[PDB]
């Protein structure tokens, strides 16, 4: 069965660095290409950065270019996003999945039991 | 609408998500599409993007995808079509696991089915890695063949089911299965062999379920209600006893059900004294 | 443009039904599976349902088997889900996508800057 574990988040002084991890669990994990992508309070959800599954492309949304770097240790199955020179607009959930594509989702609807 | 670029286009990469269909069509190489597959899944192409590169390779390996493009589709398997996937060669078990892996928990498309179709033709037989990696996919999958099918597998490929996998089968497939373990396990001695052949006793023959009970092997009450009926039918009540070993207490506690009903009125009720247990019914003085 | 639209919730009385829909455009409606998501506020999203593209297969999380059923028109480019015996947990955000992993991560970790 296929799992997928994030940790690594807290709250961060606005210039700091912090590091997330993702345990993958369940599939092979090599044989994945594998995203990150956050949802900031309100907001869609949003492709971050990618890693290609043989270590070697990475890939980064322009928001996150250049102070976020993405890992992937093919030993431990488990990847990385190092977050460095922390925004604000970075604040989020972080989420770690193998695939995604740009526009698949609508905005939403509110449904409210009283 | 147009038809060319402004800038072109050579690495795959981020920047493309942002084109417009077309300008994909003008400014990507199908033959750089090709070169650089191990990275398209890292990029988050649009589903409708993913269609234009999809055609792209088409254009390019008009007679099917070699195995270096087909490794690296990755999600890419959900857009072929089992016309595309039925000009493949594929004979690597890594790219297979790896196009299994795709739709791992899907009731089996027509598309990984003709994938497997491929696979196996072009091997000449379920040898047995093949057998391993689909089991690990789709567990159903000897039971789902049909015993035409499954007479073809060969002993050699027995190993590699496990007893769990006979679970959906029924006796027509067992009756092709069971000649099948015996030529598998026949360098196996006594109480290793019983533990293999368990499973495929529901197509076993008397004779051969005569011959168990001479031996040691100490037969669970589970397994013997799998048993034939037919097979059981005519087993001595000295014979179903040194089967069965301790467990023939089971006799009375399945004293109604399947083939003990059957093989109880069958017998003298003179014979089921011999017991203990206290059976009723069958034929008395 | 692609764009998939959603409509329906508010007001909801716990025990009462509810129907949402999913007006799709811009691609070929038919040929990709369907999920409806659900955020409840404050937690993470968690798939409810699926249908498959040629509307044979359908799928319901526990905490809604029995409660939400699926269709789908594929005549006219719509999705739906009925939502009978409401309870107060669902109480949510609904979200219609197509995107072929939902529910590919786990319960995310959050990151806060600025105190």
């Amino acid at each position: 069965d296929v799992q997928l574990v994030e940790s690594g988040g807290g709250v961060v002084q606005p210039g700091r660095s912090l590091r997330l991890s993702c345990a993958a669990s369940g599939f092979t994990f090599s044989s994945y290409a594998m995203h990150w992508v956050r949802q900031a309070p309100g907001k869609g959800l949003e492709w971050v950065s990618s890693i290609s599954g043989n270590s070697l492309y990475k890939y980064y949304a322009d928001s996150v270019k250049g102070r976020f770097t993405i890992s992937r240790d093919d030993s431990t199955n488990t990847l990385y996003l190092q977050m460095n020179s922390l925004r604000a607009e970075d604040t989020a959930t972080y989420y770690c999945t193998r695939h995604w594509a740009v526009g698949n989702w609508g905005q939403g609807t509110l449904v409210t039991v009283s | 609408t147009a038809c060319p670029s402004g800038k072109k286009a050579r690495e795959i990469d981020e920047s493309l998500i942002f084109y417009k269909k077309w300008e994909l069509e003008a400014c990507v190489d199908a033959a750089l599409l090709a070169t650089q597959m191990d990275r398209v899944n890292a990029i988050p192409f649009t589903y409708e993007q993913l269609d234009v590169l999809k055609h792209k390779l088409d254009e390019l390996y008009p007679q099917g995808y070699p195995e270096s493009v087909i490794q690296h589709l990755g999600y890419l398997f959900l857009k072929m079509s089992p016309e595309d996937i039925r000009k493949w060669n594929v004979t690597s078990l890594e790219t297979l696991k790896a196009l299994l892996e795709v739709n791992k928990g899907h009731e089996m498309s027509p598309q990984v089915a003709t994938l497997i179709d491929r696979f196996v033709k072009g091997r000449g037989q379920l040898d047995k890695d093949t057998l391993d990696t689909l089991t690990a996919f789709y567990p159903g999958y000897l039971c789902s063949l049909s015993p035409e099918e499954l007479s073809s597998v060969p002993p050699s490929s027995i190993w590699a089911v496990r007893p769990q996998d006979l679970d959906t089968c029924d006796p027509r497939q067992l009756d092709v299965l069971y000649p099948k373990a015996r030529l598998a396990f026949q360098n196996m001695n006594g109480s290793e062999y019983f533990v293999k052949i368990q499973s495929f006793l529901g197509g076993a023959p008397t004779e051969d379920l005569k011959a168990l009970s001479q031996q040691n092997v100490s037969m669970d009450l589970a397994t013997f209600m799998k048993l034939r009926t037919d097979a059981v039918l005519p087993l001595t009540v000295a014979e179903v006893q040194k089967l069965l070993g301790p467990h023939v207490e089971g006799l009375k506690a399945e004293e109604r059900h399947r083939p003990v009903r059957d093989w109880i009125l069958r017998q003298r009720q003179d014979d089921l004294d011999t017991l203990g247990l206290g059976l009723q019914g069958g034929i008395p003085n």
